[PDB]
């Protein structure tokens, strides 16, 4: 302690008794088996010398020789205002195993220790640092439980790590945190704070003896913040029968909006029971207690997910290795390939697909078109999977719905129009309306898969124009008027008409979508069955091999790298291949029944040569993304097996 | 479900300038167990322990208190019963009833219920006036 | 009436010495085992069987079941008294809650003054330390009672029911002894919660705050109170037991404690309790009178006769289920015991087995492919595919039995609907749901909702339902294999249209199906012959003519199917170019013929997840090549028909 404030914490709740008892007729907080002292000493052992010994990447500080992994990180906090400790509590596993027991099964009297101990350790050194509150700490990464249904009335209170999507998160409330009164007589003031959750008024004042005469002013009081979220859970245990869990969150202070809808997050907390008004105007409680849990850190790293948009947009992501690595990658004449080929590594030889699913994951340039009147133009890149059936889309749309951050996954006749826009339900928390968003605006930054696209209505699927024109979802209802952002990547699968591919039909009679849907995909890859035994053959070894026997950190730190650093620009002769390519496809796609080229469809090129681009690193489009994105525009849509009469035949 | 109710129940106070009046009454206690009478050549005796022991087994459940014993042994218990008497003589009364109860135990069937001890109390002090007692002398 | 003490006595002497010859023939003390064993804490929930109650003391078997709440407080309070005395060691502390009880034992030793008589109130609640849960068993002297019929005469008597359950809450944590600490004495109060409400003490009651006179505001925490796992279900009366035009009564069981857990919906269960009565005061009641709500309040709950349980982890017996087991023919007698009623249909019965055990499935580097065989029957009129399909639902553990479209939309996948315990918005789930690892009978699937047949195409590959409704947005998880039953496109196989033209189901939904079985039925005299002497004895029995192999029981079949279960066997790599031609014939053959269904992948993995099935049927660890040529001749079978 430096005289600096040591601020409240919300979420580790309303102070206790916290009686000290002894066990001897040593002297441990009542109900627990923590002596104050012991805790803080062993946390100070913990913070000084603990060393990772497996431990060497992604730290970009970490010297991971040198004692302290955690005084590096006090170092940080010196250098840094934040007052944060983040704690894995693996690393107290593995120093200590009791008091990681203790931790977990204690939190509200073990974590105020180590903020204890944590201050002291700091301001031994840095003595001289200003910080706006002390440090606190946050214990993260605790013994994941899988399902929170297995949770019992033995766990409430304790520390518990969980992982779900953000599904809704309110507006910000204020808690109070410390009144602030008047004497309507003589003026004097005096300020109250919370004790155990409760405030207790002044009720005579001290100055003129006046009994009830202090008034508690709300605009003077000092105040904290809360956020509820709706988080849906991601149990790893999913016992037969047992429907989705939706649990409350409730942030605080600076965890406050550090979640958006849609994103997938490891919250560590509190398992907290709470008691339920049997009316809002009464106080009985029910018998029956409800859950929720007290953040205490969020996580955002998924080891088998891209990075998401925070960390990308994090300055100190990649260690200075990292990046020669990943642009000695770069350098490498088929780093296209590789990347492509490490997507979806159990899917057999659907090497142009992947192709375009990589650009999908890198997307185009996003522009600022704003001082033109333009609008917003569309950096994402929509695919469409178009093949007759047992060809492995739903197998890649699942790949790219379990690898991103911020993904949504859609089937059929599952989905409505306003299921996948917004609705208004009604809050069973505070009673009131709340606004809640679909699948296409949980994606907002990410990728919907909507699988079965064909078996679609044509109501729910005129949702899908504005989102794939103008990235944005305009909705006009009873009351509620705006404009959601819903800038998407859309991968679509869907079968012909008919659902098998007839050879006697044109491309454009056997796809079967609206003309001015089909513009809106800037590739259209038909998966089309060959009757060839040779790929029989080579198909049914790799199928089977798969019932007896690049790395993913590469790939999601290039792709990671790609998107904070690289924003490709259109060279002259890039522009002019480009001019060229747009003639050419034009008059191409002006033939009997293939699918037409249109203005949007230079566009299209435009992105996939910018993503083709951002794949190299390149940060300068060239001829040779020009040249990809025309091949693989024409791979996609059997171009080279289309006659300008007719339909196609097999390759 | 909805139909019967026990009670509420509590535990005794396990943990944790102006004494709060249980801490009074468990000196009061203490003054009433360890006042002891008389020199180590004659032999100690505790004479309010056994007071109650003799007039409880009698039947009697009242002793006689005085106030210098009390001075001598907690100056401050009496000037509180000399300014406060209402409270702190229902603080003494309360800690006799509990001496009491721990010198008879146990007790022959029919004495099981524990009984109330009057503390009359007595000093040396020479009596005021009657023409005193003025409006400065209320409550005390 | 009675004296408790002398009933207090007469339990303790019941779990002191009784005995029985459980342990292999020896004789162990029954109760008092399970005495030292919750003494040391390693046993929550003791099982008071009555029927051995009833071996030495009728008369207390009657007044249990005449109270059975005042002799499960008399039964809680004689063990917690015996529990000390069958200590032998210390408890680990293996809990929180008993770092609350250890504390509060040692502070009420510290100051103990043992010949001090304190307050009744100034006492630990039973209910606040008891850390054990006791039950009953009924006796089978006891008849199960119908859910109708549990009526106000058996309120407070323990009752046995059994029925469908149709919905189960959460668990969730509810109160029964409230602990509450002062602002400033140091002792704590205690609230026991009988009702279904309580409102929360304001004022702190302890012997210091009285003496004080202090203010002493008491704050309600969940640190040191008591809750338990509590959740509530409906359960239904079964259909064989409801009057002639009526529909299903329900009954509420409350359960809580190490009872939780047990039933999900759609079980068949059977349950033991009390039933009770819940005050039901507040309303604008119209009529004067003490009316309450009803509840069984769970001691027993046993699932039974689809969901049996005990079964499983009974895998061990007899000497004789390991030599038909081992048996070569075991695969035929097991698929001749699949309806024995019907006759014929000795290759889709072969099928179905496969259906129910099922093959493995696989995860390679985040691929699923899923080991559920789905099998469509799609046969004539009059051919036995609803009595087959009624059959397999009546056998597996997890089946639903879905006809066209009473059980369409949310009656296949899930919806949103308001709970009681929570009064906020649960998800329920459908047929699908309610069949998640088990089988679903889809009968007349040609007939089904456009809607259905969508989400069954995303079930089926995917084995998921994504909704993104308005209520809902989520992806529910149904890892069933879909037995269908439907009619050609007509309502009969027409041989002058093609094989397509007849099925009607479009190629993705068409190679949804491992095994797509045509049932026609020609006329011919002997095999007519044959089947009406099949049916007539039938008929006239009520039993399947007598053949050589008798057909094993539902049971037997269940538990012989459940032991196959878990025997994963992996194809080797000798195997891999014998499936890979098979594949490739199959494949070459069903374009050269111009009246062939599609062909796909999904053909190979259909023979690769029915050669696992059979090489799982004969609990063997790798595939063999008799399991691909099996697989291979029920492929071909499903179509024989055509010849
Ligand atoms: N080229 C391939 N590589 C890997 N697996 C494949 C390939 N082709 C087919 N499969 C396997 O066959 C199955 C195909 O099912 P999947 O759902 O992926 O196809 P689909 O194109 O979605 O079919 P539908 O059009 O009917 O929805 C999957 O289990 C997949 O693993
Ligand atoms: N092979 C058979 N063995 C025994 N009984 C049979 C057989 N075939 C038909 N039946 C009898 O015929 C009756 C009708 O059978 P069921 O209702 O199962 O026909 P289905 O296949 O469902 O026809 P549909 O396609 O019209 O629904 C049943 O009572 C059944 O007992
Ligand atoms: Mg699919
Ligand atoms: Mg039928
Ligand atoms: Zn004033
Ligand atoms: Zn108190």
């Amino acid at each position: 302690v430096r005289g600096t404030p040591v601020r409240q914490r919300p979420d580790l709740g309303s102070a206790q008794k916290g009686l000290q008892v002894d066990l001897q007729s040593k002297l441990v907080i009542w109900g627990t088996d923590v002596n104050v002292a012991a805790c803080k000493e062993n946390f100070q052992r913990f913070l000084q010398r603990f060393i990772d010994p497996l431990a060497k990447e992604e730290e970009n500080v970490g010297i991971d020789i040198t004692e302290p992994l955690y005084m590096q990180r006090l170092g940080e906090i010196n250098v840094i205002g934040e007052p944060f400790l983040n704690v894995n509590c693996e690393h107290i596993k593995s120093f200590d195993k009791n008091l990681y027991r203790q931790l977990i099964s204690y939190p509200q009297e073990v974590i105020p220790t180590f903020d204890m101990a944590v201050n002291e350790i700091f301001f031994d050194r840095y003595p001289d640092s200003i910080l706006e509150h002390q440090i606190q700490v946050r214990p993260f990464n605790a013994l994941k439980t899988k399902n929170m249904r297995n949770l019992n009335p033995e766990d409430i209170d304790q520390l518990i790590t969980i992982s779900g999507m953000v599904i809704r998160t309110s507006q910000l409330i204020p808690e109070m945190q410390e009144a602030f009164f008047q004497c309507q007589v003589c003026a004097h003031t005096t300020r109250v704070e919370m004790d155990r959750g409760r405030i207790a008024e002044p009720s005579v004042c001290g100055r003129c003896h006046t009994t009830h005469s202090m008034a508690l002013i709300h605009n003077r009081s000092l105040f904290s913040d809360k956020q509820m979220i709706k988080l849906q859970e991601s149990p790893e245990d999913m016992p037969a029968g047992q429907t989705p869990h939706t649990v409350i969150l409730f942030a605080h202070n600076d965890l406050v909006d550090k979640v958006q809808p849609g994103d997938r997050v490891n919250v560590t907390g509190i398992y907290r029971a709470v008691p339920i008004r049997v009316n809002p105007r009464v106080s009985n409680v029910k018998s029956v207690y409800k859950t929720h849990i007290d953040v205490i850190h969020y996580r955002k790293t998924d080891a088998k997910r891209l990075h998401g948009l925070d960390e990308e947009a994090e300055q100190k992501l990649f260690s200075e290795k990292r990046v020669e690595l990943l642009k000695e990658l770069s350098r490498k004449p088929d780093i296209y390939e590789r990347l492509a080929s490490a997507l979806a590594p159990s899917i057999y030889e659907h090497e142009d697909i992947k192709k375009g699913i990589l650009l999908q994951l890198f997307g185009g340039t996003r522009k600022d078109f704003s001082h033109t009147g333009r609008g917003k133009f569309r950096a994402e890149i929509n695919i469409l999977l178009c093949g007759d059936p047992g060809t492995s889309k739903s197998q890649l749309l699942q790949y790219v719905y379990n690898l991103v951050p911020r993904g949504q996954y859609t089937s059929g006749k599952g989905s409505s129009a306003v299921g996948l826009t917004a609705y208004v339900m009604k809050d069973p928390e505070t009673r009131q309306l709340v606004l809640q968003t679909g699948a296409l605006v949980l994606s907002d930054n990410g990728i919907c898969c909507i699988d079965e696209f064909d078996k679609m209505n044509e109501s729910t699927r005129s949702v899908l124009h504005e989102v794939m024109e103008q990235q944005t979802l305009s909705i006009a209802k009873a009351g509620i008027i705006c404009q959601l952002n819903a800038r998407t990547s859309v991968l679509a699968a869907a079968n012909p008409i008919e659902s098998q591919w007839n050879p006697k039909k044109t491309t454009i009679e056997n796809i079967q979508l609206p003309h001015t849907l089909l513009s809106r995909f800037d590739l259209i890859f038909l998966l089309l069955d060959p009757q060839d035994e040779a790929y029989d053959r080579r198909l049914a070894h790799h199928l089977v091999a798969l019932y007896y026997q690049l790395d993913m950190a590469v790939l999601k730190d290039y792709i990671a790298y790609a998107h904070s650093t690289i924003m490709p620009r259109l060279s002259e002769e890039a522009s002019q291949a480009l001019i060229e390519a747009y003639v050419d496809m034009r008059k191409i796609g002006s033939s009997r029944g293939m699918v037409s080229a249109y203005p949007r469809q230079l566009e299209s090129l435009i992105r996939l040569a910018e993503a083709h681009a951002k794949v190299r690193l390149s940060n300068k489009v060239e001829a040779i993304d020009v040249e990809e994105a025309k091949r693989l525009h024409r791979e996609a849509l059997k171009q080279s097996a289309t006659d300008p009469r007719t339909g196609i035949v097999d390759i | 479900s909805g139909f019967d109710d026990p009670g509420i129940f509590y535990s005794d106070s396990f943990g944790g300038g102006q004494a709060r009046k249980s801490q009074l009454q468990r000196r009061f206690k203490e003054f009433l167990r360890q006042y002891r009478v008389g020199t180590d050549r004659t032999g100690f005796t505790f004479k309010y322990r056994d007071e109650l022991k003799r007039h409880y087994n009698l039947g009697e459940y009242w002793i006689e208190v005085e106030m210098e014993d009390l001075a001598s042994f907690d100056e401050d218990l009496a000037d509180y019963l000399y300014k406060q008497p209402a409270e702190h003589l229902q603080l003494l009364e309360e800690a006799a009833k509990e001496v009491a109860d721990e010198v008879t135990r146990p007790r022959p069937s029919g004495e099981e219920v524990l009984q109330d001890i009057q503390v009359m109390l007595k000093s040396d002090a020479s009596p005021s006036s009657i023409r005193s007692l003025k409006s400065d002398m209320m409550s005390h | 009436l009675k004296d408790y003490a002398l009933e207090k006595e007469k339990v303790k002497k019941f779990l002191q010495e009784f005995y029985q010859d459980d342990e292999l023939g020896k004789k162990q003390f029954k109760y008092g085992n399970q005495l030292v064993r919750l003494a040391h804490r390693e046993q929550v929930a003791l099982y008071v069987d009555l029927d051995d109650v009833a071996e030495d003391d009728p008369e207390l078997v009657d007044s249990i079941c005449e109270n059975a709440r005042r002799y499960a407080k008399l039964f809680a309070d004689a063990v917690q008294e015996l529990l000390p005395q069958y200590k032998e060691r210390e408890v680990v502390n293996k809990d929180v809650l008993d770092v609350y009880i250890e504390h509060r034992l040692m502070m009420e030793q510290r100051s103990r003054d043992p010949g001090m008589v304190r307050s009744p109130q100034n006492q630990y609640p039973a209910e606040l330390m008891r850390r054990f849960e006791l039950y009953f068993q009924g006796p089978s002297s006891n008849k199960p009672r119908v859910i109708r019929e549990v009526r106000a005469d058996s309120v407070g008597k323990l009752v046995t029911v059994r029925g469908i359950v149709t919905r189960v809450s959460e668990v969730k944590p509810k109160m029964v002894v409230a602990t509450y600490t002062c602002d400033q004495c140091g002792a704590e109060t205690y609230q026991p919660i009988q009702s279904p409400t309580f409102m929360p003490l304001i004022m702190c009651p302890s012997q210091e705050c009285q003496t004080n006179r202090s203010g002493g505001r008491l704050y309600l925490q969940t640190r040191g109170s008591r809750f338990i796992k509590f959740q509530e279900m409906k359960m239904q009366e079964h259909s064989d037991q409801v009057p002639v035009g009526n529909i299903p009564r329900s009954i509420t069981v409350l359960v809580e404690g190490e009872n939780t857990r047990i039933a999900q919906p759609g079980d068949h269960v059977s349950v033991t309790g009390i039933f009770l009565p819940i005050l039901r005061t507040g309303f604008r009641q119209v009529v004067q009178g003490l009316l309450s709500e009803t509840y069984l309040e769970a001691h027993r709950i046993v699932k039974m006769n689809k969901s049996e349980d005990d079964e499983s982890g009974a895998g061990e017996l007899t000497r004789e289920e390991l030599r038909q087991i081992a048996e070569e023919d075991f695969y035929e007698k097991l698929a001749a015991s699949i309806a024995p009623e019907i006759y014929g249909h000795e290759d889709v019965k072969k099928a179905l087995l496969l259906l129910l055990v099922g093959g493995v499935d696989q995860s390679p580097r985040g691929m699923k492919i899923r080991g559920n065989i789905n099998i469509c029957l799609m046969g004539d009129p009059g051919v036995a595919k609803s009595q087959l399909l009624s059959y397999i639902d009546r056998l597996a553990p997890r089946s639903q039995y879905t006809t066209g479209r009473g059980s369409s939309g949310v009656g296949l996948t899930a919806a949103v609907l308001r709970d009681s315990v929570s009064g906020e918005l649960t998800l329920e789930g459908g047929a699908l749901v309610l069949a998640d690892q088990g089988v679903c009978c889809i009968d007349e699937f040609d007939k089904m909702a456009e809607a259905d047949r969508t989400a069954i195409h995303e079930v089926m590959e995917q084995q998921t339902i994504s909704i993104a409704k308005a209520g809902i947005l989520t992806t529910l998880n149904a890892r069933c294999s879909i037995l269908a039953a439907a009619n050609p496109a007509y309502g009969r196989y027409n041989p002058r249209r093609s094989l397509e033209q007849n099925i009607q189901l479009p190629a993705a939904l068409l190679s949804r199906f491992d095994l797509l079985w045509l049932i026609q039925d020609r006329p011919d005299r002997d095999n007519d012959l044959r089947l009406a002497q099949h049916i007539t004895y039938v008929h006239q029995h009520s039993r399947q003519p007598p053949s050589q192999f008798e057909p094993l029981d539902m049971k037997l079949m269940r538990r012989y199917i459940a032991m196959c279960r878990e025997k994963q066997p992996m194809v080797p790599e000798s195997l891999a170019d014998y499936i890979t031609a098979a594949y490739v014939e199959m494949r070459r053959e069903a374009w050269a013929s111009k009246d062939a269904t599609y062909t796909s992948a999904r053909t190979l993995l259909a023979i690769l997840r029915l050669s696992t099935a059979l090489a799982r049927l004969r609990m063997v660890d790798v595939v063999e090549k008799e399991d691909v040529n099996e697989a291979i001749r029920l492929m071909e079978m499903s179509k024989d028909s055509l010849l």
